[PDB]
RNA sequence: GGAAACUCAAAGAGUGCUAUGGUAUGGUGACGGAGUGCGCUGGUCAAGAGUGUAAAAGCUUUUUGAACAGAGAGCAUUUCCGGCAGCAGAGAUUUCAGCUGU
């Protein structure tokens, strides 16, 4: 059970709800490995329930650094607290699929009722939504995702290197 | 195909609608071929929200014709059979399908909400809650949906706890637009006004103050200032101290203009202690804002707040008994301002004179007022 | 069971009735 | 329960019911501890002066010529009362009114069709007792071309319907 | 649940001339519930049927229906149908055998002399015009407009879409009648030899050669219901044939003299045969009763055809005459030619036409439209016959608006579900059953002189 | 061999498009809405029990109780409504909202 999916991206955060589980035991097979390439069958697995866009490139760079060093930011806290059901912390946590095994501990530090999965099943679910991108989102974001990617990559790199224009 | 499924889901209501002798077979075949056109346009490729909207309009028109024909043929207003709810259920499902396919046009989402609310007793408020929940999930940043959700659940249901939860969750999501802040202080003032008016009413038949609105006023100033200093000067802080002080001054101008709008639409709540609830915003603006609003620039704003603090008891009608009581307070205010200011002294004197002359036998007591403020 | 004018108007909408359309095409006679 | 599971036409193998938690709503708080600075400020003010509205339930849980003359204070109290107050008022009016009221032309050959006695079965198969029963099983085609779409789906859905990627647990009954 | 039109959608079953098993009892109860639900829900589709059938109705007692002229129809109906009512005047080659594709999109004409043209008669697109200078007799499409088979001087040839010759069949020695069986992919061939040949078009393999043993085959028709072939001989005998049995399944004594033409209803219930003894005869097919015997036609009926809505088009040379509701059991549905004194219980012609110059070669209704294409000595003429076509086709059996991709995929799919030639029986519902031997109860292996009286003991 | 094209066909490859029913709408007055009761979720506190110990503390607990916070995700049944007016109120001449009796 891989119930929800968290995809971080330069325009904002997306929470998807996993409709159908993919196969666990047959996860290396040919048909299971190329159903994430076919879009007509990937939309049988993944459904978008929420997308919180960023306030601009400033909050984009803040959340890019927080996602980079593995911390839950305030917009993450907001969207996860909106979307994930108040499960128990001792019996059957709600299962969130992330792509970052050291972002998981920061998610359970804030929501103890959430167990986080990033193994190969969550990895290829995540790369399915990365492979399709703008088609899953049904038209609900401002800004082209690759244009925001160019801006965020340049901003992240100049921040990380302390590029001064003086 | 799924148009076949939906079209043959449409058949029991017209079974019933032919048995109840209002429609005939040759006209129900015409409404089925129009509905076939619409269902095929819906679940084929290249679909449009205008196809959804025209289907909803056609189904509402055949519902109105069905009601008219029922009143004319059977002379009842509902046959209490399948064929009086099936078509509204169909319209609701066309709306649900359309909002699942194109969840991006708030015109269609709001038409869904309007039809679902106006359906009346037959709908369920938890059914409206479900589509509010998924719409707020998809558009958390769009703020008018938060206002509309809380407005539906206070101005129709009067659910103060859930309304407070909606406003706090919206302010968690986008704590950057001042419109949600203003509608939250508006909701809290409306709630405390209804509280003290039900107290007054239970007194007239037979502690908890605006300090909530002041605390959300305080966090409104703090977080709006934080988000403007983070929004402008966007990527980095690569700016010398001239540009940093220019930025901080401009955020003070921004935030203080919003508090000017706050007091301007704060005055009309005059059923609570309006003097205390405006004077606390006065004392919250009077303190230091880390870049010398009084002792340096924004001295025009300092003069504006001084004029507000002077007229804060003189917010009165032409019956000027309060002026005859405490115009010496305004005179001492003008003296204390002109004891320090240089051109703001003459500005505040001429402005208080022009304001009192514009706002204030009856001209003979006004001749006393003109001799006072001359 | 009489007729009705509003009922026949929206019935002409619902059943897709071009009867008044052909009446107007036969009637308009290029009068201008 | 073993008998009704043997007799059930369709088993949907999430059969032990999953413990549904309370949904992540936007009308409430999904953590029940103050999560923002606004929330903790509003709750410390509201616990200086609490608003659980038991006082605001007992205040509006108080209010012939009461029916005819009081047509203004009735509308005032209607505008004044809160959610649970109006629910209790509707219940009180409902209980009060319910306490108030109550040479030959055809020659057929009858040779055996040795080429298509392979398209008909040799005997009657096991679960039936005669060919009338067995051909009453075969008498209706389940095809898309011969049924409607709903009937086609009802005829072709299988008995055992599992979910494709989650564990099937053993059955648990309400106290055996 | 009641559904006034269920008995069209009902399905017959076996009867003996209840059970103690609990599990089998409830299984049969579920099966009967599912059959009733399926019949009811399948019969509720008549609301969803888009179009309505055509007609023409007299609205007066002076206005008879057989005296309504084709120009009057073409004035009274729309421009699309008036343009479908084509007329090709092809004078120099012989009388034109007409043939339509099974959706009405393509027309295949054959001159007697040599002129075979396959065309899209409703656009203006011909896609094969080939002049095979030996006397051609008949042609048919195979599964498409993409292949057609022509019966030439002796050998049957098979041509592709643009008219290149694909096959010369060395069997099928003298065909005069070709017909394709579309669910079985079989080209059926009969003619001057007394032989009936079934040829599989997909594999390429001659499936059956059957001795008619009754001389040349005078007429030939296909039951669309169960794909058995009704051949009419010079005995006055129709015989019903299948490619499994080397003997005819049934032999009926239809007429005296020879049998000029046979037509079968698409429901597989009625068969109209015209003999050369001036006798039209309507036959029950399922129970093999003779329904009607219209004897003493004024001249022998050279053709009959039955539309999809059950009209009966007889042609007697220059004349074409159509009767409505003639294929019914009652004696008031016997097709007359006049109503003697205005009897309402006499089936006068539904409409008639006179091809005054010539003698018509054959008749064929256009499949899903209200037209009758008659091919005659100077070419083709479509007649607007308003009651004469299924208004509501099924678009996944055969589609008149089908595209190139739909043709390709439907060709592969019908090729994949091609029925074997052995499944052709007199009734189609006899390939799920058990043998008519092999006892109807299944067996449970448990079931698997007073002196002479003294002299007895000796 | 060559040329032309808003020409007619026969096929191949790639790309695009939410391309989305894992068992199809909230409802054949057999119905819906309201309310109640049962059921469910979460945290807190208390009790039990185990384990540990000089006593503990701690830790475990598919053990119960309490008030609180809720979810829309289940199940009843006659508690009312989907009957009529009189009347005021609500929004843009249609729909919406409660009192006195049938």
């Amino acid at each position: 059970p891989i119930e929800y999916l968290l995809f971080e991206e330069p325009t904002g955060y997306a929470v998807f709800k996993v409709k159908l589980q993919q196969d666990d035991i047959g996860s290396r097979l040919k048909e299971v490995q190329e159903q994430i390439n076919d879009f007509g069958a990937f939309t049988k697995l993944i459904e978008l329930v929420s997308f919180a866009p960023f306030k601009g490139a400033a909050e984009a760079l803040e959340n890019a650094n927080d996602i980079s060093e593995g911390l839950v930011s305030e917009s993450l806290k907001a969207i996860l607290d909106l979307n994930l059901p108040k499960a128990s912390s001792k019996k059957k946590n709600i299962t969130l699929a992330i792509s970052d095994k050291n972002l998981g501990p920061s998610i359970k530090e804030e929501f103890p009722y959430v167990d986080c999965i990033s193994n190969e099943l969550a990895q290829d679910l995540i790369r399915g939504v990365r492979l399709h991108g703008e088609k899953l989102f049904k038209g609900l974001q401002s800004g082209d995702l690759e244009r925001a990617q160019l801006g965020l990559g340049h901003a992240y790199s100049r921040a990380k290197v302390k590029f001064s224009v003086q | 195909s799924k148009t076949r499924y939906y079209l043959e889901q449409c058949i029991p209501e017209m079974d019933d609608l032919v048995e109840k002798g209002l429609f005939t077979k040759n006209e129900v075949s015409l409404i089925m071929k129009k509905r076939t056109d619409f269902e095929h346009r819906l679940n084929s490729r290249g679909s449009s929200i205008n196809d959804y909207i025209k289907y909803i309009n056609y189904e509402s028109n055949v519902n109105k014709l069905r009601a008219k024909r029922c009143k004319r043929i059977l002379q009842v207003k509902k046959t209490n059979s399948l064929s009086d709810w099936s078509i509204q259920q169909r319209i609701g499902f066309i709306y649900q399908r359309g909002t699942n396919k194109f969840p991006q046009d708030l015109k269609f989402w709001a038409m869904y909400l309007n039809y679902m609310k106006a359906r009346g007793n037959q709908t369920s408020y938890k059914k409206i809650h479900n589509i509010y929940n998924q719409l707020l999930k998809l558009h958390p940043t769009n703020v008018d949906i938060w206002i509309s959700c809380a407005k539906y659940e206070y101005e129709v249901h009067a659910n103060f706890k859930s309304c407070r939860n909606i406003f706090q969750n919206g302010l968690r999501f986008n704590p950057d637009v001042p419109k949600l802040w203003y509608e939250y202080v508006k909701f809290e003032l409306n709630f405390i006004t209804k509280l003290i008016n039900r107290r007054k009413v239970m007194g007239l038949i037979n502690a908890l103050r605006g300090d909530i609105a002041l605390t959300i006023f305080d966090v409104c100033m703090k977080t709006l200032g934080k988000h403007y200093i983070n929004k402008h000067k966007g990527y980095y802080a690569i700016s010398d101290s001239k540009m940093n002080i220019e930025l901080n001054k401009e955020t003070l101008n921004y935030l203080f203009s919003e508090s000017l709008r706050y007091i301007k639409l704060f005055d009309e709540f005059l059923d609570l202690e309006r003097d205390y609830l405006i004077n606390h915003v006065l004392q919250f603006w009077k303190n230091d804002m880390y870049d010398l609003s009084l002792r340096k620039d924004l001295p025009e704003l300092y003069l504006k707040t001084v004029m507000i603090d002077i007229t804060l008891n003189i917010r009165y009608m032409p019956v000027e008994k309060l002026d005859i009581d405490q115009l010496q307070l305004s005179v001492k205010k003008y003296f204390a301002y002109i004891s320090k200011l240089d051109s703001a002294s003459v500005k505040s004197l001429k402005n208080e004179y022009r304001s009192y002359l514009q706002d204030n036998a009856e001209d003979d007591p006004r001749y006393k007022i003109l001799d006072l403020i001359i | 069971p009489p007729p009705d004018e509003e009922e026949q108007l929206l019935a002409k909408f619902v059943f897709g009735d071009t009867t008044d359309l052909q009446e107007n095409l036969a009637k308009f006679n290029a009068d201008f | 329960i073993v008998q009704q599971n043997r007799r059930a036409d369709h088993l949907i193998f999430p059969l032990n019911k999953p413990t549904e938690h309370n949904h992540a709503s936007a009308f409430t708080r999904t953590q029940d501890v103050p999560q923002t600075e606004l929330q903790e400020k509003v709750d410390q003010v509201l616990q200086e002066s609490n608003l659980a509205n038991p006082e605001k339930d007992s205040k509006f849980e108080e209010l012939p010529e009461e029916m005819r003359k009081r047509t203004t204070e009735m509308r005032l109290m209607r505008e004044l009362m809160f959610r649970e107050e109006r629910k209790a008022r509707r219940l009180k009016k409902i209980k009060s009114k319910t306490y108030r009221k109550i040479l030959q032309n055809v020659i057929i050959n009858e040779k055996v069709n040795k080429k298509n006695l392979k398209y008909q079965s040799s005997a009657v198969p096991f679960p039936f007792e005669n060919r009338e029963q067995y051909e009453r099983s075969l008498r209706m085609p389940i095809g898309q071309e011969w049924t409607s779409r709903a009937s086609h789906q009802e005829l072709i859905k299988p008995r055992i319907m599992t979910k494709p990627g989650q564990v099937i647990d053993p059955l648990k009954a309400p106290f055996k | 649940k009641e559904r006034e039109n269920q008995n069209k959608f009902e399905r017959s079953t076996y009867t003996n001339n209840q059970t103690k098993d609990k599990k089998l009892r409830a299984g049969l109860k579920k099966i009967d519930e599912q059959y009733k639900k399926a019949v009811s829900s399948a019969a509720a589709t008549d609301y969803l049927l888009p179009e309505s059938n055509g007609y023409l109705e007299p609205e007066n007692e002076l206005e008879k229906t057989f005296k309504v002229q084709q120009s009057e129809i073409k004035s009274s109906v729309d421009v699309s149908t008036a343009n479908k009512a084509l007329d090709l005047s092809l004078k120099e080659f012989g009388p034109y055998h007409i043939k339509y594709a099974k959706n009405g999109t393509h027309l295949l004409i054959t001159g007697r002399k040599g002129h075979v043209a396959s065309m899209d008669w409703r656009k203006g697109q011909l896609r094969a015009e080939l002049f095979l200078n030996e006397t051609c007799h008949s042609a048919t499409y195979l599964q498409n407009e993409q292949y057609f088979a022509v019966a030439q001087k002796k050998y049957t040839f098979i041509y592709d879409h643009e008219g290149t010759e694909l096959h010369r069949l060395k069997q099928h020695i003298e065909a005069r009648h070709l017909d394709f069986l579309p669910y079985h992919y079989l080209l059926v061939t009969a003619g001057e030899t007394g032989w009936l040949k079934y040829h599989d078009v997909s594999t390429g393999q001659l499936v059956s050669e059957l001795r008619t043993k009754a001389g040349p085959t005078m007429a030939m028709a296909q039951n669309p219901w169960n794909a058995v072939m009704h051949l009419g001989h010079s005995n006055g005998t129709v015989s019903l044939w299948s490619p499994s049995m080397p003997e005819p399944l049934v032999k009926l004594l239809s007429a005296r003299g020879p049998v000029n033409s046979i037509a079968i209803d698409r429901s597989g219930y009625y068969m109209a045969t015209t003999g050369a003894d001036r006798s039209m005869k309507i036959w029950d097919i399922r129970n093999f009763k003779q329904l009607h015997s219209v004897e003493s036609l004024p001249t022998p009926g050279t053709n009959v055809s039955i539309s999809d809505t059950g009209l009966l088009a007889l042609s007697r040379g220059p004349h074409v005459t159509l009767w409505k509701d003639a294929l019914k059991l009652s004696g008031d549905s016997k097709p007359c030619f006049g109503s003697m004194g205005g009897n309402p219980h006499r089936n006068t012609p539904y409409m008639s036409h006179l091809f005054a110059g010539n003698k018509v070669e054959n008749l064929g209704f256009v499949p899903f439209e209200d037209l009758l294409g008659v091919g005659h000595q100077t070419g083709i003429t479509n007649l607007i016959v308003p009651g004469a076509g299924e208004a509501n086709y099924d678009a996944l059996e055969l589609n008149p608006f089908e595209t190139k991709k739909q043709r390709q995929e439907q060709e592969v799919r019908t090729l994949l579900n091609k029925l074997p030639a052995d499944t052709i029986t007199l009734d189609p519902n006899s390939i799920g059953s058990v043998d008519k031997r092999s006892s109807t109860i299944r067996l449970n292996a448990k079931d698997l002189d007073v002196i002479e009286e003294a002299l007895s003991r000796f």
